């Protein structure tokens, strides 16, 4: 089966691209990446910088999780970043979603692997 | 090492 490392770079690893071309970079990536199989993944998020800098963020700041865990890292850096939030009008099978283009720091649970 | 597993939240 898919590891939770695996999972995470499939939903959120965007390194071919500097940043969202258009306003269907959303509705192209959250199919490509599968995330409309069963359902429409509601939000999403799409970083685009190297896979080495995004695992380099889990030597950085460590933060608290929003689950109160503690084993989050926010960035020192702003980095490329495509938030994906599903549309009032998105019905599934047919997912739509309004992409959100900005640069800002990313904070992610980190584990051993 | 260390891994990012989740995506807790940008800003």
């Amino acid at each position: 089966k898919e590891t939770a490392a695996a999972k995470f770079e499939r939903q959120h690893m965007d390194s071919s691209t500097s940043a969202a071309s258009s306003s269907n970079y959303c509705n192209q990536m959250m199919k490509s990446r599968n995330l409309t199989k069963d359902r429409c993944k509601p939000v999403n998020t799409f970083v685009h910088e190297s896979l080495a800098d995004v695992q380099a963020v889990c030597s950085q700041k460590n933060v608290a999780c929003k689950n109160g865990q503690t084993n989050c890292y926010q960035s020192y850096s702003t980095m490329s970043i495509t938030d994906c939030r599903e549309t009032g009008s998105s019905k599934y099978p047919n997912c739509a979603y309004k992409t959100t283009q900005a640069n800002k720091h990313i904070i992610v649970a980190c584990e051993g692997n | 090492p260390y891994v990012p597993v989740h995506f807790d939240a940008s800003v």
